[PDB]
């Protein structure tokens, strides 16, 4: 082994407990907020 | 010249040899055959041989003197013929057979049936049959 | 070779001009015993073979 | 059957009806059956039968 | 074929009320409180009213912890009694039923402290999966990963060592329902619909649901073949969907393309999965990737095509088909390229040999990686 | 029953009346596939697309 010591590891000063630690996928789309694509799709109705 | 010394070995492999039973493999280089004669043997595997071939009860040919494993024969020698399936085979049709329509259902699925699919049979818990046993009255 | 690995029912190696034990050679032990133990026979009880 | 060894003896008759219907889920356990599968009607549509 | 404890139906009814638009509605405040007054949950009650900052209505908890505390110790003296004289059998009941009585009304921590010992002492396969699937349920109901996680493995490994086929089903649609809430869709879709002849979970909810259910991971996990040959032409699934107008057309109109009622069906479907509390986390990523699968199920047959076109379809204007089109290929789930200048969607599906040669190189890089450090690490 | 099943056999034939009609082509018109089947354009494009799917 290696370890790089001369790296210091980050500093768990603060070390907030985990949001909500989902596990399922991520992926980046998720972070959008859209408008409820049944709003977005009775406001293309309304308007043709 | 270890190309050249292996072909140089195969006169070892001389034409009237001794068909024999390959038993079992005891240390390498080493192995217990059963000769046709009626004797088994502590014998020595010719080094060229090869050992992916030598299955259990497999049929080996050996020398006629030393009876030492020198040559792996093909699968089967054998004394019980197969069907020759040209001209041994028989002349009746499924038509000239006359109704027996569940017997021929359940013939032709237990020896065919089996054959094919195989991803429904243990699907409910059912192993499928190794052989059928037809009974009736003589004729 | 020790009489004391000369057990009996052992397959053994005798060579050709006289018949002179050399060898004790592997032998098939085959134990049919091992293969009908059903552990403690869960799901077999009195309540389901009721009646 | 001498006095000391295996002397005591237990019978059994035939299955009652219910007996029959516990063979009947024992002997069904391992097997894909739909929803719905009535094993007591099956037990009473087999009358008068064995292990 | 299982006790309805807990009640499915409650967790539905409490995640409705956190839900913001419906923590006033009067109807299912009033059903939840009918069931917490019949079952006596305590625990329960306590618990909600700290999670939703109601007042304590003492007059009516104070009679139910009286009748909680008179019915633990009539379980406690029964317990006793069946452990004076009685061998196995009885006690394993007495337990069993304080056990239930604790799920019943409430004590997360009693119950499965009730539960892993009625295990410990039970020795009967049947019975041990039955434990298994009480706390399982329980983890169901209280969202608990870990012990979802645990139970699950517990039970396989208990399938393993031998058990009811029955059982075995059972605990496929509780994987598959797990699955749902952990976004595994296609597992969930695999298990429901090898389960959809053999259901019988009623415990956990009704039939009709579980072919809804079905039905929507399938649509999503299901590639066109597969959901031919077994959601579309399933005898089952369709018996079923008969009693259902809305899923079927929701299914319909997407295997013959007909787009417009797709969309109204899926804008409908995304209220109903928001509303649900399994699918409610994942009530938009589902959506999103019904609307990526109907774009390139009509691109598939395209080499050229007209925002127009594809906005006449999906009956709507097209500004929003260039949006999500343009958001779609962004993030590479859709292969065609947008002409604006004139309105053409060229598709831009790649080649295969093209493909194969890019992911080889991939793949056999990562081998190489590897190789290359097991050679450098075998020495130093 | 056969008028049951007629639907489905108007299907097959329109499925195998348009291979046998694009057969000898490599950019056809479907305008021209139309009128070779006596088939509304909407019609003939609609199962096209489904076929190539």
């Amino acid at each position: 082994d290696d370890e790089f010591e001369e790296f210091p590891a980050e500093d768990w000063a603060g070390l907030d407990e985990d949001e909500d630690a989902h596990v399922w996928e991520d992926n980046w789309d998720d972070d959008n907020v859209e408008d409820d694509f049944s709003n977005q799709l009775r406001a293309e109705l309304e308007k043709h | 010249e270890f190309l050249h010394a292996q072909e140089e070995v195969k006169r070892i492999q001389s034409i009237p040899l001794v068909i024999g039973q390959f038993l079992e493999a005891v240390d390498q280089n080493t192995a217990i055959v059963g000769s046709t004669t009626g004797s088994n043997y502590y014998v020595r595997i010719l080094s060229t041989i090869d050992r992916e071939l030598l299955k259990p009860n497999a049929s080996v040919a050996l020398h006629k003197h030393s009876n030492a494993l020198v040559d792996v024969l093909p699968p089967e020698a054998d004394s019980s013929i197969m069907m020759l399936t040209s001209d041994q085979k028989p002349d009746v049709m499924y038509a000239d057979i006359g109704g027996m329509d569940i017997q021929k259902q359940e013939v032709r699925e237990a020896v065919e049936l089996p054959l094919t699919h195989f991803e429904l049979y243990k699907q409910i818990g059912i192993d499928p049959p190794r052989g059928v046993l037809m009974y009736g009255p003589p004729g | 070779i020790d009489i004391n690995d000369v057990t009996p029912n052992c397959r053994v190696a005798l060579r050709n001009d006289s018949y002179t034990l050399h060898k004790i050679l592997p032998n098939k032990v085959d134990p049919l015993v091992s293969l009908m133990m059903v552990e403690k026979v869960p799901d077999s009880t009195y309540e389901m073979i009721g009646g | 059957l001498r006095p000391g060894r295996i002397d005591r003896k237990i019978e059994f008759p035939p299955p009652n009806e219910e007996a029959r219907l516990d063979i009947l889920k024992i002997h069904s356990r391992k097997m894909n059956l739909t929803r719905g599968i009535n094993l007591r009607k099956i037990a009473e549509l087999m009358p008068g039968a064995s292990g | 074929g299982l006790p309805k404890n807990p009640d499915l139906r409650i967790a539905q009814l409490r995640f409705l009320l956190s839900l913001p638009e419906h923590r006033g509605d009067a109807a299912v405040r009033d059903e939840l409180m009918a069931a917490v007054r019949d079952n006596n949950m305590a625990p329960y009650y306590e618990a909600l009213c700290k999670s939703l900052d109601w007042q304590i209505d003492v007059d009516l908890l104070n009679k139910m912890k009286k009748a909680n505390e008179d019915e633990l110790k009539r379980l406690d003296e029964e317990l006793e009694d069946a452990e004076k004289n009685l061998g196995e059998s009885e006690i394993r009941d007495a337990m069993m039923a304080k056990a239930e009585y604790l799920c019943r009304i409430g004590d997360k921590e009693g119950a499965l402290t009730a539960f892993r010992k009625t295990y410990d002492k039970t020795v009967a396969l049947g019975h041990r999966l039955d434990i298994v699937f009480y706390l399982l349920r329980i983890g169901l109901f209280y969202m608990d990963n870990d012990l979802i996680t645990r139970n699950t493995e517990k039970a396989k490994s208990l399938i393993e060592e031998g058990g009811d086929w029955d059982r075995r089903n059972r605990l496929k649609v509780y994987q598959g329902l797990y699955c749902v809430a952990i976004r595994d869709f296609k597992q969930a879709a695999e298990l429901f619909l090898d389960t959809v002849s053999t259901f019988t979970s009623y415990e956990l909810m009704d039939y009709k649901t579980f072919v809804t259910y079905t039905v929507y991971v399938s649509m999503i996990a299901l590639e066109r073949p597969d959901l031919r040959e077994k959601v579309i032409k399933g005898a089952e699934i369709l018996e079923v969907l008969h009693s259902l107008p809305a899923v079927r057309q929701y299914l319909f109109s997407l295997y013959e393309c007909r787009y417009s009622v797709f969309f109204q069906s899926l804008a409908v479907v995304e209220q109903e999965m928001k509303k649900d509390w399994l699918f409610a986390p994942h009530y938009r990523y589902y959506v999103r990737e019904m609307r990526i699968h109907a774009y390139s199920q009509l691109l598939e047959s395209y080499r050229s095509l007209t925002l127009g076109y594809m906005a006449e379809a999906f009956g709507v204007g097209v500004e929003f088909i260039d949006q999500e089109l343009s958001r779609f290929i962004a993030a590479g789930r859709l292969h065609c390229k947008i002409d604006k200048v004139n309105e053409i969607v060229e598709t831009n599906r790649p080649d295969s040999k093209n493909w194969q040669y890019q992911e080889t190189i991939k793949k056999g890089d990562l081998l190489l990686n590897r190789v290359q450090k097991l050679s450098r690490v075998i020495n130093m | 029953i056969i008028s049951t099943h007629l639907a489905k056999l108007y299907d097959n034939l329109l499925e195998q009346n348009l291979i046998r009609v694009i057969e000898p082509f490599s950019r056809v018109q479907i305008e021209h596939i139309s009128s070779l089947i006596k088939l509304s354009k909407a019609d003939v494009e609609r199962k096209l697309s489904q076929m190539i799917l």
